[PDB]
């Protein structure tokens, strides 16, 4: 589960910076 | 130009931002444009992380490097999944290598000097294999990163 949340996270930041950055 | 999606730039790259991390700025010419802007927006996103996940990240002990490699390995193939790959999920890559390196600089059992280099030859492995041909098809970092992310 460690791994999943942390990619998950990683995934998000990553959309987001994506979008805006 | 378009060869810098091959191994040796990525790895370049990545050894620069763990530098970077580590406090170790390397002497020379000094790291290229695109290390440059990528050292910024990665440690951005690294610091973003590190609260964000902190709970998370504390109860992981990355006590070798091979513990650091699979778990990269496990983290990347779980991030990258839905098969989507995207600027902003690169630079997320160089920031969890950053993160690694902090705890490994704290934890590793037998610490050694040159572990940062294993670390970056790794990294750039997964973004090569993983994302290489994409990062060609948008213009490599020095037509495409760093066109996203340069200061305007």
């Amino acid at each position: 589960q460690r791994v999943v949340h942390i990619a998950a996270g990683l995934r998000r930041t990553g959309d987001q910076l994506e979008a805006y950055g | 130009g378009m060869t810098d999606c091959e191994f040796g730039y990525i790895y370049r790259l990545a050894q620069d931002y763990l530098q970077c991390v580590l406090q170790i700025p390397q002497p020379g010419s000094g790291p290229s444009k695109t290390s440059r802007v990528l050292q910024n927006v990665a440690f951005s996103v690294q610091k973003e992380v590190e609260k964000n996940l902190k709970s998370c990240l504390d109860n992981v002990n990355v006590v070798s490097v091979d513990t650091a490699r699979t778990l990269f390995n496990q983290v990347m193939e779980k991030e990258f999944e839905d098969g989507i790959i995207n600027w902003g999920r690169i630079v997320t890559i160089f920031a969890f290598e950053g993160i690694l390196i902090k705890k490994l600089l704290r934890q590793q059992i037998a610490p050694d000097v040159d572990t940062y280099k294993e670390i970056s030859y790794f990294v750039a492995e997964f973004i090569m294999n993983n994302t290489g041909e994409w990062i060609r098809q948008n213009g490599g970092w020095e037509n495409g990163f760093v066109k996203k992310f340069e200061p305007k």
